[PDB]
């Protein structure tokens, strides 16, 4: 459906943003974190990409759509940067770790964190 | 096929978190959440997904897939819980589709 170009403008921006506010809650609350709970956070923030793939493209369809314009490469990667903004990943961050539930890191999440963001799979 | 959970909150400040594991071989052709503020879909990966739920539709911004519970409504067997609540259907490449139901109960 979407030209390659712009989901890997968007999927680049997306995980970006994630990280960056993932960086920043470590940097308080990563101190009792063990190196692969770390990884497993870091694997929760390119699966949410994932998850959320279906109503991502709705969103940024009518936002798109609102150009009145033909888009380029720039209308995504601007829109991927606010859709990686507008939210509060510390909610996930913040449960996880208080109850305990960080997930147990298994190979297929390593295999996505080994990716680039460029080349994570995301479905229509 | 699927595994799910909801992790409820003690206030409607902080959103419920919804968390599925899908073990699948007929593969999942949609989900959707049905949330007051209208249809939400997701893309359930092999393994776990997660998903914010928000108690009041105050917590909304212009931004994609939020999802708000149904309620707060009354029960009948106390008046010290509130339910709040969505439900999600899950379309398989065969046979019917699945429904769940998410539901949060509140203190009062
Ligand atoms: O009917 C949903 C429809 O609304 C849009 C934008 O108008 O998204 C809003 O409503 C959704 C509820 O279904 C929320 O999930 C979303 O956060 C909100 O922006 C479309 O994205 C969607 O198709
Ligand atoms: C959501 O579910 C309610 C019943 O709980 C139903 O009335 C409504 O039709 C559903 N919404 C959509 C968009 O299908
Ligand atoms: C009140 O009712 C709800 C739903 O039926 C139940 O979950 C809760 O435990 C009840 N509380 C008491 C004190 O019985």
């Amino acid at each position: 459906f979407l030209n390659k170009a712009f989901e890997v403008a968007l999927k680049v921006q997306i995980i970006a943003g994630f990280d960056r506010g993932l960086v920043k809650w470590l940097r308080v609350h990563g101190r009792t974190l063990s190196t692969v709970q770390k990884k497993a956070l870091y694997f929760v923030n390119r699966r949410y990409m994932q998850t959320h793939w279906a109503n991502y493209m709705l969103w940024i369809n009518k936002k798109i759509d609102a150009l009145g314009r033909t888009p380029v490469v720039g209308d995504y990667t601007r829109l991927g940067a606010e859709i990686g903004r507008r939210i509060d990943m510390a909610y996930f961050y913040d449960f996880l770790k208080d109850k305990n539930m960080i997930p147990k890191y298994l190979p297929y999440m390593e295999e996505i964190n080994r990716m680039r963001p460029a080349d994570v799979p995301v479905k229509y | 096929a699927a595994d799910w959970d909801v992790y409820c909150s003690q206030d409607e400040s902080i959103p419920a978190k919804f968390i599925s594991r899908l073990v699948t071989s007929q593969a999942l052709e949609k989900t959707e959440i049905n949330c007051s503020n209208g249809l939400v879909p997701i893309t359930q990966e092999f393994g776990i997904n997660m998903m914010l739920i928000q108690y009041t539709r105050n917590e909304l911004l212009d931004s994609p897939g939020m999802c708000v519970f149904w309620g707060p409504y009354s029960v009948p067997k106390n008046d010290t819980v509130v339910l709040y609540t969505v439900t999600a259907r899950l379309k398989w490449s065969e046979g019917p589709p699945t429904n769940l139901s998410i539901q949060c109960y509140m203190p009062k």
